[PDB]
Order: structure tokens, then sequence, then C-alpha cells
């Protein structure tokens, strides 16, 4: 699909049913509609670990 | 001691022997390059100077 359509809200359905299971087997998925920004730090190697060589 | 033997090296102790020295005895010693030189070559290195030091 295109990511603004599970960006919206709309619901997506996976039917499926069985020979032996003949009702039909619902999967309706969606994103949970109901927030912070990470803070990448970056750390650099020890001194003791290029001590080492 | 003759000129041509102090200006190869030749390492000079003098041992004195007295009865207020710690082991009874103590020595000197000179040569042509310790003693009151004309020339003071120095070379030191230092090396990983940050280093993890506690
Ligand atoms: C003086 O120091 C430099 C630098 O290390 C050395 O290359 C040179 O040979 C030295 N000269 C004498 C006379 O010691
Ligand atoms: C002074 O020291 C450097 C390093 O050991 C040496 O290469 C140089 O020849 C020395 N100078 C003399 C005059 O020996």
């Amino acid at each position: 699909i295109c990511e603004d359509d599970w960006n919206s809200g709309e619901r997506f359905t996976c039917t499926v049913t069985h020979t032996d299971l003949p009702s039909p087997l619902k999967q309706t998925i969606s994103r949970p509609k109901g927030l912070h920004r990470p803070d990448v730090y970056l750390l650099p190697p020890a001194r003791e670990q290029l001590n080492l060589r | 001691v003759s000129e041509e033997e102090w200006n190869t090296g030749e390492t000079y102790t003098c041992v004195v022997a007295h009865e207020a020295l710690p082991n009874r005895v103590t020595e000197r010693t000179v040569d042509k390059s310790t003693g009151k030189p004309t020339l003071y070559n120095v070379s030191l290195v230092m090396s990983d100077t940050a280093g993890t030091c506690y």
C-alpha cells in the first residue's frame, strides 16, 4: 500500500476460511491511534579498550 | 692516567674506607662523559601521555 493508508486510521482485514474450519477468521489490524522524540547521543570508545590494541 | 686513556671513556672509581661510613666503604666514579662535560645530550620521550591512570 501507500504509507498514508496505514497512517490514516483505516483498518486492514485478513480474511481466511478453512475447509475443516468453515468460519472466516477476521484479523482486523490498525496502528494504535492514541509522543516524544529521541536524543541520540554517540559515546566514543573507552581508553581502556584501545590500550588493549 | 695518560690522555689517550681518558679520551676513550674509561670509568675510574675512587673507593675509600673509614670507620664512620655505612658499610665501612664508599666509592665514587668518573669518566670522560659524566664529569664536567662540554656537551649535555638529553633525549627524552614521553609517550601515551593521555593513558588511563588510576
Ligand atoms: C644534539 O641533539 C640532537 C637532537 O636529538 C642530536 O641529533 C644531536 O646529535 C645532538 N648533538 C650533540 C653534540 O649531542
Ligand atoms: C647525542 O645523542 C644522540 C642520541 O643518542 C646521538 O645520536 C648523537 O650522536 C649524540 N651526539 C654525539 C656527539 O654523540
